[PDB]
């Protein structure tokens, strides 16, 4: 249509103008930063050419595709006029549209969404790059001298094509490699995230394209933010920086909770609403999820923030429905049972690499003593410093591994055995248990005081077909994790001390 | 001849719509909202306007119709409401159809199908798709979608040097698409028939809501495939003198002695093992909490001992007798050959994943012969699977988790054979705790030569050896016990306070042999054991049919727990 | 009175009888033309029978004769009793899925609203080139839709007789036999050779 000419030429006159601070036009600083360092990704803020025109924006949320092929050539345009021959080394620049306000989520990825533009979170995995998949599928015939016509390849499955130009033959076709055209490849598979997801309900999950230099600047683990059009995703933009949140109603209150009559142990008797227990698995529990505070010094020393524990004892008591309770409880919880290497894949016998994992979270390991080399040595390294690297399959990247871990082990015999001591006891060594802080052990108990309280609790839950609740317990810990910083055993009480000086809301 | 009648039908269909303010204006009015359109109609309420002819005269030429009823539909909701697909699905009809009394009669009718799911396959987009020319810039939109997808038969400009061919895009058009496997079901099969299986398309928002290994009941259209006779289903559910008897057989008291003898009239002996194996088959409640989490209501039985035994009978008998039985033979499984195997890359297709023994019989019991000879894998797998409910399957990029309650009859033999006093169980069974964890019953048989029981037995093996004998009589036949096995399982009683308290002082009796023990003791006492027999208090609830459980009848399952 | 349109004939009857020693020896040879007409005379000794007749008018009755005399096999099946009857005895192996042959064929033009009906003659549909020249004209403007066809049932079954003969049977014999069973079975012996069924046992 002529229309986008008058589209075109409007646009064209709004980089010139735009001056929203100082009377300083930042296109022109946007334009020399692109052009000096030889960048294909132009910024521009949704808020910007909305306040401008909102006839674009409804165009932009109608029909990107359309609205992306003035974009790339206006901004060409610019380019070239404001740098000369611009297009013998780059011949497109492409856009990168932020600060979408409609903030969708993967559940409400629907019918009505298609063609448009969508801003939606999740967590990204499978990663495999830069590989140039078909787009254009020819075929060469061994029953005859040609060649089938050009086939459009749907992105989503292959097609079988059983009649050639010349006959009608049962001969087999081959992708003809003379011909082929392939497009570049970045199959993520995003999913949603678990901190965010309705109770019995499954996470959904779909696969994201990415294409024009944005590989490989993702973190496979961490939360993410991508911009695209929905037709299968098409991202535009990826954002590395990021429903049951806090509000200005629940904050005052939770202050005020806060402060009077102690809520530390309030806090350990909601932790355990299913067993009477006792407080030695739960204080160490509560002081791992809330965690103390990482600090450097002049960029270097970084001290490890989290609080791994470890549990032990004979296995017919309760040690995995502690970290069960939690893993519904904490945010980014991730329950494993975090390595980073290269594995086949079993469609067409594809090869790539794996990354480890939470980086904010909490992982929890059941069985500690039952695993082989690699697992152990991944969780030795993450608990003795705090990055995974990959080094294999074309790929080298230092991944963030600030994740806590609460692990729950078994000793060899079922028996604690307490006339020896714990290094004897379990099969492990003391550097893998130096990193763990707390060892938290229990025994067994054959009076009557256990078997008047243990067996009572048990048959009461069974019979039936003062504390904090649990929301604003688990609202709480959102809201002192992400707003207060109050200022190796010497260490580890220091981190328990402002562990309870962040659950106890101080200043120090 | 149709073409005139078309819009006749589409006039009656928009008429039956229109006319009942049935439920479907306000179904509609319902969906306006979230706008699915996945609309549910009743054969049973559409078989009442014109005495059942309008349903009899749609139900034979349904695919010549079909795009008559849904023009129908979109006229009312265009007329009754202001990116459009629509789906009509037809259930609840009054006769089920097997598998093999399909004929080609029946093609383009409606029918009903009931059966199990054998495979699963991927969801995939179909395409339902602009066609370009290379020759310029025409368009079209006018899509067909079962076959000759390929071939338009009009251009806007006509002058062309060749108006056949186009070529497809995959830009401007597309949803979830499934195929599965239906087989016939175990209770309908015949006398030396093979149990034929058959493939089923599935579109709309119908797919993903068949769980793999469950009897399930579909409703569509027989449509050919070249050929072969495929169906296509629209509905998917998840099925699956008497009372004289049954109150009769309420009201004595002498009911639970015949039946701990009549639950295997073949097997000479081993009442204890007779008495886990009747109450394995009924369990208790799961839903027992107040946080919100499932939890194991199942009866675990394992029996062990020395070889040449009748215990297997046992094994033999479950699965003749029980219609919620899976029998495996342990060495001929694995951890994809229990639960959920898979195929690679065959027929051209992709992966497909087939239904295993385990998640097939929900509420019923699982029998594995031989479980010291299998794997590590598949023994964590059963582990997984008795650890937490659901079980959770990660394979080519797809995660798939489905809820599972299955009880355990594993067959265990020693690493010898012979089963030796001197030692304990874990050092004889040769398997590790975390698997021995979560049985609620083991069942120990060793023999030795005692004359007296041994003629009896040995008279009672060569009596049994002619042709069909009252020498393994039962006191009364399995016709009234499959009904009372039913009624006994919709009971759901409820435990009492006066038998917590003596529960607490039993679980004090039963803990204090662990103490100056190692003499009539052989394994650990915990929380697991006292589990085990809070739910064998509502099994022997359930089998007695007392609402209101007493503690002398959980002393029977103490002395239980004390013969084991 | 139940509905049975099928027909269980003994031979054997035919071969003692004193007039019909000449329908035996003829329908040796033949047996496609003589249930073509026994299918006639049937309905009309019927009806003869009757003199109920608003059903019987239209419905199709049918021939089955199986009391012929043994025969070695496929091994004696020279090519000179090519369309003749004959009896198999032995055990199937293997029964494929249901396959559809057409019965009438349609036709359903692109322009002008004119559907065509056809049916089926031995094995070949009469493409027509034309268009129902009352209505307009076009050379080339027609095709052909599988949907709205007409099928009828057909099945190969692996029989081992040692040898392995494919056998086919029809409508309203499907799923009847099946691996397992000893079966005797009987039809014409066509030409790769192959026995169209005319009787199961």
């Amino acid at each position: 249509p002529n229309v986008s000419r008058t589209i075109a030429r409007e646009l064209k006159s709004f980089l010139l103008e735009y001056t929203d601070e100082t009377g300083r036009s930042v296109y022109g600083a946007r334009i020399r930063t692109l052009g000096e360092m030889n960048s294909e990704s132009l910024e521009v803020n949704y808020r910007h050419l909305a306040e401008s025109k909102a006839i674009l924006a409804l165009f932009l949320a109608k029909c990107p595709e359309e609205m992306l092929k003035i974009f790339d050539l206006v901004a060409m345009e610019a380019t070239e006029l404001h740098y000369p021959d611009y297009a013998r080394i780059h011949s497109e620049i492409h856009v990168r549209i932020s600060d979408f306000p409609t903030i969708y989520s993967l559940r409400e990825l629907r019918e009505s969404n298609l063609s448009s533009l969508v801003r939606v979170t999740g967590v990204v995995t499978r990663r495999t790059g830069v590989f140039p998949q078909l787009k254009y599928v020819k075929f060469n015939c061994l029953k005859c001298g040609s060649i089938l016509g050009p086939f459009f390849q749907d992105s989503n499955e292959e097609i079988r094509i059983s009649f050639c130009t010349n006959c009608k033959s049962k001969g087999p076709f081959r992708v003809n490699g003379e011909k082929t055209v392939y497009r570049n490849y970045q199959r993520v598979t995003l999913q949603e995230a678990p901190g965010t997801v309705p109770p019995g309900r499954l996470p959904r999950h779909r696969e994201v394209i990415l294409l024009a230099d944005l590989v490989d600047v993702s973190k496979p683990g961490e939360e993410v933010e991508v911009t695209g059009i929905y037709k299968i995703i098409e991202a535009n933009s990826i954002k590395r920086r990021e429903v049951f949140s806090w509000t200005e109603e629940e904050e005052r209150e939770f202050r005020k909770i806060s402060r009077d009559r102690g809520i530390i142990d309030k806090i350990i008797s909601s932790m355990a609403p299913s067993i009477y227990g006792h407080r030695d698995i739960k204080t160490a529990v509560a002081c791992s999820l809330f965690g103390g505070v990482p600090k450097n010094v002049n960029g270097k020393h970084s001290i490890r923030g989290d609080i791994n524990v470890l549990l032990l004892g004979d296995p017919g008591t309760a040690k995995s429905q502690i970290l069960k309770y939690v893993e519904k409880t904490a945010h980014r919880a991730v329950f494993a049972t975090l390595t980073a290497s290269v594995r086949k894949d079993p469609i067409t016998k594809e090869w790539t690499l794996e990354g480890g994992a939470a980086d904010k979270g909490v992982c929890l390991i059941d069985e500690f003593d039952k695993m082989n080399d690699q697992d152990r040595t991944s969780i030795h390294e993450a608990m003795e410093q705090q990055s995974i690297s990959i080094s294999k399959a074309g790929i080298v990247t230092t991944l963030q591994a600030r994740c806590s871990i609460i692990a729950a082990a078994n000793p060899n015999g079922g028996r604690y055995n307490s006339t020896l001591p714990l290094a004897q006891n379990v099969s492990l060594t003391e550097p893998i248990l130096s990193r763990f802080d707390i060892l938290c052990v229990v025994r067994d108990l054959v009076d009557e005081e256990a078997d008047e309280r243990l067996a009572t609790f048990v048959v009461d839950s069974h019979v039936r077909s003062s504390p904090i609740p649990q929301e604003l317990l688990m609202k709480y810990i959102h809201y002192a994790r992400t707003k207060i910083y109050p200022k190796r055993h010497l260490e580890s009480i220091l981190r328990i001390a402002e562990s309870f000086a962040k659950m106890r809301l101080s200043e120090f | 001849v149709d073409d005139v009648t078309g819009e006749k039908v589409r006039e009656a269909f928009e008429q039956f719509l229109e006319d009942f303010s049935k439920v479907y204006r306000a179904q509609i009015e319902f969906m306006k909202i979230y706008d699915l359109n996945t609309i549910y109609i009743d054969y049973q309420h559409l078989s009442m306007r014109e005495n059942g002819a309008l349903a009899m005269a749609i139900s034979e030429q349904y695919y010549r119709f079909l795009p008559f009823l849904q023009k129908g539909l979109r006229r009312v909701v265009r007329k009754y409401a202001p990116e459009r697909v629509f789906q009509i699905s037809f259930f609840n009809l009054p006769t089920v159809h097997r598998i093999r009394d399909i004929r080609s009669e029946k093609i383009g009718s409606l029918l009903s199908i009931s059966g199990t799911v054998t495979r699963t396959s991927e969801v995939r987009p179909e395409l339902y798709a602009s066609f370009t020319c290379d020759m310029c810039r025409a368009i079209v939109d006018n899509v067909e979608q079962s076959f000759k997808y390929t071939e338009p038969t009009f251009c806007p400009n006509p002058s062309c040097e060749n108006r056949a061919f186009w070529t497809l895009n995959v830009t401007r058009s597309f949803l979830d698409w499934q195929k599965v496997r239906i087989q016939e079901n175990a209770n309908e099969i015949p006398t030396g028939s093979m149990p034929r299986t058959l493939d089923v398309i599935l579109r709309g928002d119908s797919v993903e809501r068949a769980k793999p290994g469950d009897r399930c009941k579909f409703t569509g259209v027989e449509i050919v495939v070249p050929y072969k006779i495929s169906f296509l289903a629209c509905h998917v559910i998840s099925i699956g003198d008497e009372i004289n008897e049954l109150k009769e057989m309420v009201k004595d008291e002498h009911i639970y002695d015949k039946l701990v003898r009549s639950i295997a009239p073949a097997v000479f002996g081993h009442e204890a093992v007779k008495k886990g194996i009747l109450l394995q088959m009924l369990g208790g409640v799961h839903k027992s909490t107040v946080e919100g989490i499932k939890l194991r209501g199942d009866i675990n039985i394992c029996v062990v001992g020395d070889p040449s035994t009748s215990k297997s009978q046992f094994l033999k008998y479950v699965v003749g007798f029980a219609p919620r039985s899976v029998y495996t033979s342990g060495k001929a499984s694995s951890a994809a050959g229990l639960t959920a195997a898979v195929v690679r890359d065959e027929e051209g297709g992709d992966y497909t994943i087939e239904a295993g023994a385990l998640m097939l019989a929900d509420n019923g019991i699982c029998c594995i012969d031989e479980f010291d000879k299998m794997d590590i894998s598949d023994q964590v797998a059963i582990h997984e699977a008795m650890e937490q409910q659901t079980i959770s399957i990660a394979k080519a990029g797809i995660h798939a988790t489905l809820n599972a309650r299955t009880s355990i009859l594993a067959a265990a033999n020693p690493v010898g054979g012979r089963y030796n006093r001197k030692l304990s169980l874990r050092g004889n069974l040769n398997m590790t705790a975390p698997i021995m964890s979560r049985f609620d019953l083991f069942f120990v048989i060793l023999d030795d030569c005692n004359e007296k029981i041994d003629t009896e037995l040995a008279s009672h093996i060569v009596d049994l050896h002619m042709k069909r004998d009252e020498a393994i009589e039962p006191p009364f036949s399995a016709e009234q016990l499959r009904r009372y096995i039913k009624y006994a399982r919709t009971f759901k009683p409820i435990l009492t306070k006066e038998a917590r308290s003596y529960l607490v002082e039993k679980y004090k009796e039963l803990r204090k042999d662990d103490a100056q023990g190692f003499s009539r003791s052989s394994y650990r006492i915990t929380v697991r054991q006292l589990e085990s027999m809070i739910r064998l208090s509502e099994a022997i609830a359930r089998a007695n049919c007392v609402d209101e459980i007493t503690p002398s009848f959980i002393a029977e399952a103490y002395d239980l727990l004390r013969q084991s | 009175e139940l509905g049975t349109s099928n027909l269980n004939l003994d031979a054997r009857n035919l071969l003692a009888y004193k007039q019909t020693e000449d329908l035996y020896h003829q329908l040796l040879n033949y047996p496609q033309e003589v249930i073509s007409i026994m299918d006639q005379t049937i309905k009309d000794c019927m009806v003869s029978l009757i003199v109920d007749l608003d059903e019987i008018e239209t419905k199709f009755y049918k021939v089955r004769p199986y009391n012929v005399g043994s025969c070695k096999g496929m091994r004696e099946l020279n090519p000179n009793d090519i369309d003749k009857l004959i009896n198999l005895k032995g055990l199937v192996l293997r029964s494929t899925p249901v396959i559809p042959d057409m019965k009438v064929a349609f036709f359903k033009c692109n322009v002008c609203d004119h559907t065509m009906a056809v049916e089926i003659d031995r094995g070949v549909i009469q493409e027509p080139a034309r268009c129902e020249r009352i209505d307009c004209n076009e050379p080339n403007s027609m095709s052909l839709i599988h949907n709205r066809c007409s099928f009828a049932d057909k099945q190969v079954i692996k029989l081992q007789e040692p040898h392995s003969i494919s056998l086919c049977v029809y409508d309203e014999l499907v799923d009847s036999c099946r691996a397992g069973d000893r079966i005797e079975v009987t039809g014409t012996f066509r030409s790769k050779t192959y026995v169209d069924v005319v009787h199961v046992k």
